[PDB]
């Protein structure tokens, strides 16, 4: 295995052949680590630009893709420096508590539907009230928060209600 | 590893495999012997100077007969092993037999000289073959002498290896023409032996047979007898069948053979089913178990009790494969027990199967999942030291759930959370 | 003069009649190369006369070229596609008539369409369809596994001698396989076990109309599987099953014909997958489940029941139509996606061929170790190909130069195995990330990525297991 | 597009006999370039 001992021991003629085996051995070897290299890098640069993605996307603005900054309604990432790669801090939006309600997705004031221009209807069960998708506030179901479209008939699910108008208060007092 | 301390996981430490347990050697049915005894048997001999020479092919030509038997004086092989004869085969053997004087019998051999290897019968040198010679006193020797058998005195030229010459007509010496006839300078060419059942050893008339053995490219007609074993099924076992050898458990096969063909093969080029040379038999090809042997164990700080799976082979092989019954008694207990479990994987021995449905810390294979746990009481006490154990269970998928789903409600939370976690990527490597 | 010849065949199926590709060959040529002046008159037509074009790609022979423009079917290269045409045809009874016949043409990149484009124009949708499309992406390979030793040296201990010389080929290439091994489990975790809880449907159906039964598991058949995915596994070949095979049944030259059997004697084993079939199952019914009753809330965190109807008002609220759309029209929007849903089932049914990126997946890997197999044949210089022979016919100091022939050349064919191994399973990879982002994303939410989900604005979409792979089942939004 | 038996063997009997004896180096290798060469088609009608 000593080139130094093949020298020393072998003249040239003979030693031409043996040292001609590590050779092609050696090379051989020193060829396979760098395919494994060449693919390693890939695995690696496959990472980076995903890596790149992740700094383009998650620090420098706010990714909508779900589960890309890490489960849940992403926030914000804080980039920190390690060796030979990279670690981000997530901040993500994960609801914690939870209530049941009772929703249909429309109400009738006037045997006219009203859908949810933010959010779904639901009830606290005396009152109706419409509230945001990811974080419970109820509201007092207004024109101001409903449009309208269609009627009664076709709706599905659709349940009476009363809308309340800012305007009569106003015109009346 | 090349560690004195092991992080929790299943590391491949070794290779299993079934040993064979017993060597079988085959050649096929033992049928259309070559006529031996026709020979060695004869009952009359020719002359030296024109011998017999019957060609032995298209057989097995059992030597071990000839070589075993105590009959012959001497048994003589140049070329090749007298023993290596049932092993080895020929593309023609040719036999010359002839009865000639014991004192003589040393020149048959190659690269001799005298009245018959000059003469008479000439061998090559190079010769590969057998002589075997044996006395014939009893059977060809006359009170009145045996006359019957010639050699040959004159001939223009010295004979080549294996030439015979018969010819009767008279040799001319001389100058003047014999004309068919003796005279001066005209002599018979061959003298007669007188054997005599008085006479000494080497005035004896011995039979000897040459086996001549001409190696060719052509195929080889005569080949040794077959030395088989008998067949043992459904065992690792190593086979060798006419042309091939191999490892693994011959079974019965529900398969149709032409009755021509001797092989199957597989769709890969694998030998796969054989037909038996002595039984018209199909037997089907299968490896010897044998698997990865990977060791399920605990980190090391943690304990040092382990459990092996021994990958895709059956709980039965491992009680067998190495001599349960041999060994001594505390080797007896890691054969077989109660903890046992089996799994699609393999056979995991070690550890308790359970029901419940855990996390997976390792993972086995099949969905099976080990770890090591023990339930503890104890007051302020972490799971201490205690009877602790390797368990292995299918791993939970996690606790199962459901949604109350409506046609009228829905689940919106009051209050969240904001978390941090942790997500690391690689960027670089080392610039090598 | 020199070139590739490509053989441009309709499928035997259809005919016999063939056409010829000489590539980047003069046409002049092929007259010479065939033995023209030996050959039969009947031959002299063949090579000579029209019914021959010239291309781009070089010289055609027995294929007519036509003006029309077509679609391509087969290229040929340099925009020219050949196909297997018949003119019209007279009424179909015995008569002679000459038709059916193999042309080339310039291949048709479509349609054109000229659009008006103008000063206040403006091209509004009244209808829309809720179509379905469907998109096959590998998920992980066959957990092949090789054993060096046994491969090169098949219990020999005079080969394994000249193997320990090699140092340390076979443990890196060892550990280079159970490196994809583990990471096809790493993929599959990652692709399925996007969540925590198993979730599972409750027995009341009324999903708005919807109509869900295809794509949920059927609580019945042996496996709690669907049907539409049912369809999936039995269109695609799987390598075996069951783990256990008769030792005995296997012993001599019939039970290579079981491939498996023979691949058991030559120290090639398949590792099983760690997440069954039956738990693949699992989780493709609760990534479903969630994405049913809980809406996109279950990637996030805690699943949130939500009524199946109030989530396409969200996602139609995604594309960016308000909800109102889909209440107006609920039972045509759940009808149409319920049609929708059978025809996959016919497409799936009908074609073979709906599979074939998997079914590719599973052919390469059975491609690469028949190949990996036959190199066993190989003499290589080697006087023999059989390890034994060497050893009992030639002495050791003989056999020992012969034997090492033969193991550089397995040693370099495993080598290029596993070479060949990591780069596939780099494809698979992409793709599983590719195919985790898209459970990830498109599943657990709706995607704003035009052509992510399939072409049209995405609406949502259903996983469903497959063999080594998966299929979605994405339902898009496209103005009719 | 390469032929490994030009490249390796071009016209040379002699040559190519002893090309059989390495197996199917070839006929993988060849087979990989071609599939190389369908993909980078398949990579234009993807993009465009």
């Amino acid at each position: 295995s000593v080139l130094n001992d093949i020298l020393s021991r072998l003249d040239p003629p003979e030693a031409e052949v043996q040292i001609d085996r590590l050779i092609t051995g050696r090379l051989q070897s020193l060829q396979t680590y760098v395919t494994q290299q060449l693919i390693r890098a890939a695995e690696i640069r496959a990472s980076a630009n995903l890596a790149a993605t992740k700094m383009s996307e998650c620090v420098l603005g706010q990714s909508k893709r779900v589960d890309f900054c890490g489960k849940g309604y992403h926030l914000m990432s804080f980039p920190q420096s390690a060796p030979h790669g990279v670690v981000f801090l997530h901040v993500t939006y994960v609801p914690a508590q939870e209530k049941n309600f009772t929703t249909a997705p429309a109400i009738c004031h006037d045997g006219k539907a009203h859908f949810p221009r933010e959010g779904v209807f639901v009830s606290n069960g005396t009152h109706w009230f419409v509230t945001q998708r990811n974080f419970y506030e109820p509201q007092i179901i207004t024109t101001d928060n409903t449009f309208v479209s269609g009627n009664c008939d076709v709706v599905i699910g659709i349940v009476n209600n009363t809308v309340y108008d800012p305007l009569q208060p106003e015109l009346d007092s | 590893l090349k560690s004195f301390t092991v992080e929790k996981g299943i590391y491949q430490t070794s290779n299993f495999r079934v040993q064979p347990t017993e060597s079988i050697v085959r050649f096929p049915n033992i049928t259309n012997l070559c006529p031996f005894g026709e020979v060695f048997n004869a009952t009359r001999f020719a002359s030296v100077y024109a011998w017999n020479r019957k060609r032995i092919s298209n057989c097995v030509a059992d030597y071990s007969v000839l070589y075993n038997s105590a009959s012959f004086s001497t048994f003589k092989c140049y070329g090749v092993s007298p023993t290596k004869l049932n092993d080895l085969c020929f593309t023609n053997v040719y036999a010359d037999s002839f009865v000639i004087r014991g004192d003589e019998v040393r020149q048959i051999a190659p690269g001799q000289t005298g009245k018959i290897a000059d003469y008479n019968y000439k061998l090559p040198d190079d010769f590969t073959g057998c002589v075997i010679a044996w006395n014939s006193n009893n059977l060809d020797s006359k009170v009145g002498g045996n006359y019957n058998y010639l050699y040959r005195l004159f001939r223009k030229s010295n004979l080549k290896p294996f030439e015979r010459d018969i010819s009767t007509e008279i040799y001319q010496a001389g100058s003047t023409p014999c004309n068919g006839v003796e005279g001066f300078n005209c002599y018979f060419p061959l003298q007669s032996y007188g054997f005599q059942p008085t006479n000494g050893v080497g005035y004896q008339p011995y039979r000897v047979v040459v086996l001549s053995f001409e190696l060719l490219h052509a195929p080889a007609t005569v080949c040794g007898p077959k030395k088989s074993t008998n067949l043992v099924k459904n065992k690792c076992v190593n086979f060798n069948f006419n042309g091939l050898t191999g490892t693994g458990v011959l079974t019965e096969s529900n398969k149709k053979f032409l009755p021509f063909q001797q092989f199957g093969r597989d769709i890969a080029d694998t030998t796969d089913a054989v037909r038996d040379p002595q039984t018209l038999e199909i037997l089907d090809i299968t490896p010897c178990s044998f698997g990865g042997v990977s060791v399920i164990t605990p980190g090391t700080n943690t304990s040092n009790q382990v459990a092996v799976l021994y990958q895709g082979v059956n709980c039965t092989e491992v009680p067998v494969a190495i001599h349960a019954d041999q060994l001594t008694p505390t080797w007896r207990v890691y054969s077989t027990g109660s903890n046992v479990f089996q799994t699609r994987a393999g056979c995991l021995i070690g550890a308790e199967h359970v029901n419940n449905s855990y996390e997976c810390d390792i993972p086995i294979g099949a969905g099976i999942c080990a770890s090591y746990q023990t339930q503890t009481n104890s007051p302020g006490s972490a799971g201490s030291v205690a009877s602790q154990s390797i368990i292995a269970y299918t791993m939970s998928l996690g606790a199962e759930n459901s949604v109350a789903y409506s046609n009228n409600s829905i689940a919106i939370p009051t209050n969240f959370t904001i978390s941090v976690t942790t997500e690391i990527l690689p960027v670089s490597m080392t610039k090598t | 003069s020199f070139g590739g010849v490509s053989v441009i065949t309709p499928g035997t199926n259809t005919s016999n009649q063939v056409a010829v590709l000489y590539q980047g060959v003069n046409c002049t040529e092929v007259p010479v190369a065939i033995h023209a002046d030996q050959l039969t008159p009947t031959w002299r037509v063949y090579s000579t006369g029209s019914n021959v074009f010239q291309t781009r790609a070089g010289c055609l022979i027995g294929a007519e070229h036509v003006n029309n423009s077509y679609e391509c079917d087969i290229p040929i290269g340099a925009g020219i596609c050949a196909s297997y045409q018949t003119q019209t045809n007279s009424p179909g009874s015995a008569g002679s008539v000459a038709s059916q016949s193999i042309i080339a043409y310039t291949m048709s990149l479509g349609a054109e369409n000229s659009v008006a484009y103008s000063n206040n124009s403006i091209a509004i949708p009244t209808n829309f369809t809720i179509s379905v499309t469907t998109e096959i992406l590998p998920v992980s390979m066959t957990k092949t596994s090789v054993d060096c030793t046994m491969y090169i040296c098949g219990d020999s201990t005079e080969c394994s001698n000249l193997l320990l010389q090699y140092g340390s080929f076979c443990t890196q290439l060892n550990r280079a396989l159970t490196g994809i091994a583990v990471e096809q489990d790493k993929n599959t975790q990652e692709v399925f076990a996007q969540v925590k809880q198993i979730y599972k449907t409750p027995p009341i159906k009324d999903f708005g109309g919807f109509n869900f039964s295809q794509i949920l598991p059927d609580p019945s058949k042996p496996s709690k599987r669907s049907f539409i995915e049912d369809l999936l596994f039995n269109k695609v070949t799987l390598a075996d099953a069951g783990f256990i095979k008769q030792y005995g049944d296997c012993l001599g030259d019939i039970a290579a014909r079981d491939l498996i059997c023979a691949q058991k004697f030559n120290g090639l084993t398949v590792l099983p997958p760690l997440l069954t079939d039956e738990m693949i199952a699992q989780y493709t019914s609760a990534l479903l489940a969630g994405t049913i009753t809980s809406g996109w809330t279950f990637g996030a965190g805690a699943a949130l029941q939500i009524p199946f109807a109030m989530q396409m008002a969200y996602r139609f609220n995604g594309i960016g139509v308000t909800q109102n759309v889909l209440y107006e029209n609920q039972k045509l929007i759940a009808n149409q996606f319920n049609s929708a849903i059978g025809k996959i089932q016919d497409s799936l049914s009908s074609t073979a061929s709906a599979l074939g990126k998997l079914q590719d997946v599973v052919n390469q890997n059975a491609q690469a170790l028949n190949t990996l197999v036959k190199q066993l044949s190989s003499n290589f210089g080697a006087i023999s190909s059989v390890l034994n022979d060497i050893l009992s016919r030639l002495d050791p100091p003989e056999a020992e130069v012969q034997i090492d022939r033969l193991i550089t050349g397995r040693l370099q064919s495993l080598q290029t195995y596993v070479t060949q191994q990591l780069i596939r399973a780099a494809e698979i990879r992409a793709s599983a990330n590719l195919a985790a982002t898209k459970m990830s994303e498109c599943v657990l939410g709706q995607s704003k990525r035009v052509d992510f989900c399939g072409k049209g604005y995405h609406l949502m979409s259903f996983p469903q297991s497959a063999p080594h792979g998966v299929v979605f089942l994405h339902v898009t939004y496209v103005p009719a």
